[PDB]
């Protein structure tokens, strides 16, 4: 968005 | 009295049929509150009666038609089985003893309709005596018995539930038949316009495409004898049989590509037939390109039939002046090219269309040269990747026609120019900024021809929109003077006699370089500002409507770019203008122009002014409520109801099955749209500053999750929901769920029922967002069993699609251009489980430990996303579905952890860097939330991060974030389980891998454990005789890095605090500052002064  | 009611039937019918509405509205009305049970015998008497005049029979045939398709259920039941049987045997006779063949299709209308009621109401129809109407009337020597059986069938194709098991093989051997009946070509027709109608019902059935198969040389064949007796009839059956059911025509492709290249390449047909012809090739290169892209032969040919009808012009006698707003064969063929060369791609059709390009720019025919502009235009969007290269001499030879000795040359030539710079952006600003802009003023300057001036401007609007702001401000001053100067003497031509054209696209390119040009426009504020609030004072009249609007616009991009301060000075006089044209466009009640111009104007006000603009809130929100909530006109007509409509032209409409359709007023869908997205800004901007009209919003916006008739709509709805929840928390917890409650119902069946994905997305999204908003307690039991079986579907969905597009692939038609659409449906398959995640996040955040056991349901899938063999995408979000499990249902986490703990300690060593970086997660907040359950497992781990850490490339782009996570994971292994570490000896290699900057969160959390250590009783971490203190004054340094944030974070002040305390230390502090680079020792002064 980006996360994990 | 039988006798005395039907002579009366005759006058009244005549009565809806005068042209003055004086009787036509006295005469319909006393017709309809007429019983519907006794309509049947009285109406279908009128067209029996053929003495009597035939344009009565012709509608008392229509309206009996209409009292079937509208109404069934109140006037066919509870009626006696005498005149039950005795209306289905009467409307057979009339069919048998019609002499006309207008109303024997009527009346076949009437057959059909009667017969699909019927037969609609289990499944097997109660009208056998229809059915062996067809075979005997099929079967009958007679033209007209033949003729009315095709309708009946064409009209309600399969009036069987039992038709496969026997009837199927006998529906082939009637077609086969009828397209082999040369002695009469309707019979023929009518049997090819049966077997399109009959082919789209069986849809999906590609067992029965494979069996019919035989019936498209045929069928081909009668659209080839159809349409040159001006018959369009069968044509568009191809045509839709191209759009729903492409496979169909697989068998005999190149025998239907090459009749549809014939017979738009005929010139002797009629506009609308050529036309039909080409949008069956088309649509193919849309619905089925990959079959398409095989038969390159004939898409070649198709390339000059399109450029052919682009040169078919007309020598407009006074284009100049008049406004052109379509049908003709230069915009059918344009329109095609575009699509064509969309679907097939760049790669086949740049390479057939280059040269016919080139031939028909060097000519001297004007059509030619304006017909080579406009196709370079339409190709630019599908072939722009496979056109640079050539782009820099496209541009260059494009620009001359800029002074072609035709004004419509130079028209086109301007279109190309401003098409090209939206195509080809922002490589085409960079590289032609010095040459377009200065073409297009002069074209806009040296004309002295409204129209090519105008659009010089249109396309220079398109050119400053998609300009990069970077490198549009050394043309500033230059582009601002001469636009100025036109801007000023095409005013005083208004004032003389009324010319605007180009005033408008001044005005509005005026506002594009204001707006792109931001901060950098304030010095050129002045030279237009008074000039436009003049405009918007002067254009008060019906015709200038458009150009008031543009100029609001203009003036709101310009104190929006400027912002407020600059914007102060001349807003009090220009907030009045507004108030003014508000009461002045609401006094004159309409739609679709001003509207959109005036609801954004007001919403770039507020987001200059702030907190400033509430005090104009009733003002701006009454009137964007109304435009924001206009319900469209829906029709639910049938038959070719959409020949009077056509006209209106924004009344599209959608064809449904079984004659019947839908249509709906386009007018006010894309101001309703602009509303709501309004609706959401104000939302954002204000906050808390909107809390009277959040209730009324979320009425409104509920609903609106539903509207299927605009996507922007059901976004801005969608995307409400948690900013409308957001605004009225000021108003306290019990507000909050009265809000809620609107909000949740319709939230969830939206997740369950959304048809587009990044619609769903927003809504899944929102949903998850809202829970945010008030978690725990906010969630009905019947709420988590419909949310637990919406999740579980979408689960299902995401692994079944997984197969499907296996699936796909292994087709005789594959090629790279299915892959790369086969790719985009994963990719948004992967990102509906983002938002599956995300909706799973904040249920965990919220409800914490007491949902787990709601989630067993979920459990077998969320584990089969972890799977060995599961793409890297599927384990890395299942991996962040436990990894929400861990750090907030811990402890009880643990039960599960024979679902996840081993699979994730394992995947720390993975292959794929955003798989590594949620197993890293993971095992970090076990050791923070996990509990002593976890202890054993984080003495295990610590090696397994340590050797993705130390291992070369661990800092690269790629595996950055994935490192950091590893890092801080062993960090908080330290800080929360130091019992399972000796924290004592792994802290120095610890110390060497900070600091973190990429991941900020963990960034945060690493920092916050090393203020920890050093402000420690006993640090151990400043080494003996602070010999590695100056090494952290290096981390500190990052800082350069945006790590820590400066005045935001606790750890911010901290480090600031640690660092600080050395000044008083002077060696110390000299020996740390004089190793450091003088980038890193301003990062030190830069967060001293903010901490
Ligand atoms: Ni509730």
């Amino acid at each position: 968005f980006r996360v994990r | 009295a039988a006798a005395a009611e039907q002579q009366q039937f005759y006058l009244l019918l005549g009565n809806l049929l005068s042209p003055d509405n004086v009787v036509r509205k006295q005469a319909e009305e006393t017709y309809e509150n007429i019983p519907g049970q006794s309509k049947i015998t009285f109406l279908l008497q009128a067209i029996r009666n053929t003495t009597a005049a035939e344009e009565a029979r012709q509608m008392a045939a229509v309206l009996l038609r209409r009292l079937l398709s509208s109404a069934f259920d109140e006037v066919y039941p509870a009626l006696p089985s005498d005149v039950q049987t005795a209306i289905k045997s009467e409307l057979l006779m009339i069919i048998q003893m019609e002499t006309q063949s207008s109303m024997r299709k009527k009346v076949c209308d009437i057959a059909a309709e009667l017969a699909r009621n019927l037969i609609d109401e289990d499944g097997n129809n109660q009208w056998p005596e229809g059915l062996k109407f067809l075979f005997d009337s099929v079967s009958s020597q007679n033209v007209g018995l033949r003729e009315a059986a095709l309708h009946i069938f064409w009209n309600f194709p399969g009036i069987f539930g039992n038709q496969q098991q026997h009837y199927l093989d006998v529906i082939k051997r009637m077609l086969v038949q009828c397209m082999q009946d040369q002695e009469h070509p309707s019979i023929r027709t009518l049997s090819a316009r049966a077997t399109a109608a009959f082919i789209l019902a069986n849809e999906h059935n590609v067992a029965l495409f494979k069996h019919f198969a035989d019936l498209l040389p045929g069928f081909l064949q009668a659209v080839n004898d159809s349409c040159y007796q001006n018959d369009d009839s069968v044509l568009k059956s191809l045509v839709e049989i191209a759009d729903t059911v492409p496979k169909y025509l697989r068998p005999h492709l190149e025998a239907t590509l090459q009749l549809s290249l014939k017979l738009c390449g005929d010139t002797s047909l009629n506009n609308m037939q050529r036309q039909l012809a080409l949008e069956v090739i088309v649509t193919l290169s849309e619905t089925a390109a990959a079959m398409l892209r095989k038969h390159t032969n004939i898409v070649a040919q198709t390339i000059p039939q399109m450029l052919a009808m682009m040169v078919d012009l007309e020598e407009d006698e006074d284009w100049a002046n008049a406004d052109e707003l379509f049908d003709s064969n230069a915009v059918a063929g344009e329109s095609a090219l575009d699509r064509m060369a969309c679907g097939l791609g760049g790669k086949l059709v740049l390479p057939m269309i280059k040269e016919h390009i080139m031939q028909m720019l060097q000519n001297p025919d004007w059509k030619y040269r304006h017909a080579g502009l406009m196709a370079l235009s339409a190709i630019g969007e599908g072939c722009h990747q496979q056109m640079e290269g050539i782009l820099n001499e496209i541009v260059n030879f494009v620009l001359l026609f800029l002074q072609d000795p035709h004004p419509r040359v130079r028209y086109a030539a301007c279109n190309a120019v401003g098409q090209m710079a939206t195509d080809f952006a922002p490589g085409f600003q960079k590289k032609f900024h010095e040459k377009v802009i200065a073409a297009l003023l002069q074209t806009m300057e040296d004309q002295g021809n409204q129209r090519v001036q105008a659009h010089a401007a249109a396309a220079l609007i398109n050119f400053t929109e998609d300009c990069p702001k970077s490198l549009l401000i050394p043309y500033l001053d230059n582009l601002v003077k001469h636009l100025h100067s036109i801007m000023v003497l095409k005013l005083q031509e208004l004032i003389q006699k009324g010319t605007k054209l180009v005033l408008e696209q001044v005005v509005t390119s005026i506002a594009s370089v204001a707006d792109t040009a931001e901060e950098k426009f304030v010095p050129y504020y002045d030279l237009f500002m008074p000039s436009l609030k003049h405009i918007v004072e002067n254009a008060v009249q019906k015709e200038l409507r458009l150009l008031r609007g543009k100029t609001i616009e203009c003036i709101s991009l310009i104190g929006l770019a400027v912002g407020k301060e600059k914007f102060m000075q001349d807003a009090s006089d220009v907030m009045q203008l507004l108030l003014k044209t508000q009461t002045d466009f609401n006094d004159m009640e309409d739609d679709d122009p001003q509207i959109s111009y005036m609801i954004s104007a007001w919403a770039r006000m507020c987001k200059i002014l702030g907190k400033e603009f509430q005090q104009y809130l009733p003002v701006v929100m009454g009137p964007l409520m109304k435009t924001a909530s206009i319900k469209p006109e829906v029709a639910l007509l049938d038959t070719q109801d959409m020949e009077n409509m056509s006209d209106d032209d924004g009344w599209e409409f959608v064809n449904l099955g079984d004659q019947q359709s839908f249509g709906i007023k386009t007018a006010g869908l894309e101001e309703k749209s602009t509303a709501c997205q309004m609706l959401v800004c104000y939302a954002k901007e204000l906050k808390e500053g909107f809390v009277e009209y959040t209730e009324q919003v979320v009425k409104l916006m509920v609903p609106l999750l539903k509207f299927y008739f605009h996507d922007g709509v059901r976004v801005a709805a969608a995307e409400s929901m948690p900013l409308l929840l957001e605004c009225a928390r000021v108003r306290g917890p019990e507000y909050l769920t009265q809000m809620w409650h609107f909000m949740c119902d319709a939230l969830i069946k939206a997740i369950g029922t959304e048809p587009d994905s990044d619609v769903l997305s927003e809504i899944m999204h929102s949903f998850a967002k809202c829970i945010e908003v008030m978690g725990d307690g906010c969630l009905n039991n019947e709420h988590f069993e419909e949310l637990g079986g919406i999740l579980k579907a979408k689960l299902e969905e995401h692994f079944k699609n997984q197969e499907l597009r296996q699936v796909k692939r292994q087709d005789e038609d594959y090629d790279e251009q299915v892959e790369e659409s086969l790719q985009d449906e994963d990719d948004n398959d992967v990102y509906i489980l983002t938002k599956v995640s995300d909706i799973l996040h904040s249920i965990f955040s919220s409800y914490k430990e007491k949902v787990l056991p709601w989630f067993e349901q979920l459990l077998p899938l969320i584990v089969n996303l972890i799977c060995p063999h599961r793409p890297w995408p599927d384990r890395q979000w299942g991996l962040c579905i436990f990894d929400d499990v861990i750090e907030h249902c811990s402890p009880a986490s643990f039960k599960y952890a024979e679902y996840f703990l081993r699979p994730m300690l394992q995947y720390v060593c993975d292959n794929s860097p955003e798989v590594r970086q949620a197993a890293a997660y993971g095992l970090g907040v076990m050791a923070q939330y996990g509990g002593d359950n976890y202890r054993p497992f984080c003495t295990e781990a610590l090696p397994l991060l340590v050797r993705v850490i130390q291992s070369a490339d661990s800092k690269t782009k790629e595996n950055v974030n994935a490192t950091e996570n590893c890092i801080s994971a062993v960090g908080k292994i330290m800080k929360f389980k130091p019992d399972c570490v000796n924290v004592e000896e792994v802290l120095p290699h610890w110390l060497s891998w900070l600091p973190l900057h990429e991941d900020k969160e963990e960034a945060v959390q690493t920092f916050n454990y090393l203020c920890d250590l050093i402000e420690s009783n006993h640090p151990i971490v400043l080494g003996p005789n602070n010999t590695n203190l100056p090494k952290i004054f290096s981390i500190i340094a990052e800082g350069e890095m945006h790590e820590a944030i400066k005045h935001e974070d606790p750890c911010a002040k901290r480090l600031a605090n640690v660092v600080r305390q050395v000044q008083t230390s002077g060696g110390l502090w000299t020996e740390c500052i004089a190793q450091l680079s003088p980038e890193q020792q301003a990062a030190i002064q830069e967060l001293l002064n903010s901490a």
